[PDB]
């Protein structure tokens, strides 16, 4: 609130950038984890048991 | 034997109305080559959800109406020297499947490869003497797509 | 052969009426499933307290016989290929029991799975209507001796 | 006898695959049961809309392009005796379709019940099991021809 | 004789119901008539787009690469004499294709007219009256012509 009173547009743009950055980072990490899990579980899914 | 076993439980794929290969229901799991795309002929089994596996070129899924239904068991042992298949007798020569060139054609992707007791170890996806790119299941069950250097889909 | 193996050793359960559950004693254990309930037909095995095991869907206790207890002795080995059962053969393929679809209806849960030596390897608790070769959800005793309840992807408590 | 009488005009009804019953076409009526609903295996009738009547568990619809040749006639005459089904007799114990328990399953509803001279008198929609013979829930015609739905106490669709 | 050449060559059209019209796979083209409507069977063969010909009363398309010997042959070198048909025989008398009695009926349109050695001569659309003759044929130089006798209602 102090920095929004100081500079409104700078504070709102850096808060929006922070939210966008953490959302893209979480989504990218989840996508990479899911892709790695898929690539590791196919050899034990195409061929059962063993 | 192999004609008796794969009949009515190895289903073909309609690409633009003609056949382009057979889809394999093995271990209760549907799978077909990904590089060829069409529709599998029989109903109640074309509507199942189906996930891709691009690293091994096999779209894999489940058979929905019965958990086992068509059995088509698999195996991992691969004794070299004499071994069989539908169109001809594939030869497991020193770590590689080889076939005479005189048999084959366009649309030979997704061919299961049966054995003495009728279990499938490998599925041909591509390829006088010729060597065929085949997906095979080794000692630890690691689904591996072995290709003979230069290869083309059949 | 197998009918003389079950003879007076697999005392069933009345549903305050007809029969619905098949309790059996092996090794002094009175194995009986929870999901099917009623009245034990034999009074000498009646007056006994049975300890519950819910997640296996079982209720096991001590044998009431004093000295010469006529219980079926088991073995945990699982050789695939030949298992006989009271309605016909059952087949063990890659860790999977299966029976032809036309037999094995309701109320027959609990008749034990025997073999060439008559050893108890499994107890029928249910199954799944699988095509022509229906699979049955049983308990299996692995090579380490751990009692595990194996069921198919379907679940029909026969 | 009954098989050739019901041939080529007792078209089954298809839900997403296999059979779940049979659609009767007797008279100018395309009757089928509502407890399970699929798509007509025949042409010329599959696109015909079916206007409903839920109290009798029916839907009717005209078939004008088939100049007769696909319609059983019907008559309300009803003595107690031997009649025709896929499974056999519907023998009349005090006005009741009784079928022995050795036959009769699920997914085989909607089948016509003929007489000795080849004519439908009733259509089954389900059943129940009590006594020496299972009782089938049925749609019949009374003495003056009113369509009456006879349900034998607690019953379930077959 | 005529059955063997025309077997699996005359794929029927359904009027969401009974048989309505018949289509010919010949010369690499699928010809069906406009006056019959509905849906043709063998949906592999039905996926092609159709171009209409109102003055010639025929929709034509292309065979989806299964021609081989499944496409019939047409021939404008027609001699005056006998021709075969599923309903029997056709007599050619000075540009006129004649069949006897009332063997032609509604829903029987689109049947090809073959000949000895088995090549397509004509495709029927209808006719009028002791004999019965509208049919599309081929001119001397090989040009589509529609020979329609007067008062020929379509089947």
């Amino acid at each position: 609130i102090h920095y929004y009173h100081r500079h409104p547009v700078y504070t709102v743009i850096v808060l929006c950038g922070v939210a966008l950055a953490i959302l893209v980072g979480t989504a990218s990490s989840a996508a990479c984890i899911a892709k790695a899990r898929r690539d590791c579980l196919t050899p034990y899914a195409l061929a059962p048991n063993a | 034997m192999c004609m008796k076993l794969e009949s009515d439980k190895t289903f073909p794929i309609m690409l633009n109305g003609q056949v382009n290969g057979y889809a394999c229901v093995v271990g209760g799991r549907l799978m077909k080559p990904l590089h060829v795309e069409g529709k599998i002929d029989n109903e109640q089994l074309a509507a199942v959800k189906l996930k891709k596996a691009s690293m091994y070129d096999l779209e894999y899924g489940d058979v929905p109406q019965n958990m086992k239904s068509d059995t088509l068991q698999y195996t991992s042992d691969k004794p070299p020297g004499f071994y069989n298949w539908h169109h001809g007798a594939v030869q497991y020569e020193n770590g590689r499947f080889t076939v005479p060139r005189g048999v084959g054609g366009k649309g030979d992707s997704g061919r299961p490869i049966l054995d003495n007791r009728g279990r499938v170890v490998a599925i041909v996806l591509g390829g006088t003497r010729t060597a065929l790119s085949v997906v095979t299941w080794n000692q630890k069950g690691v689904t591996i797509k072995d290709t003979p250097e230069g290869s083309e889909p059949w």
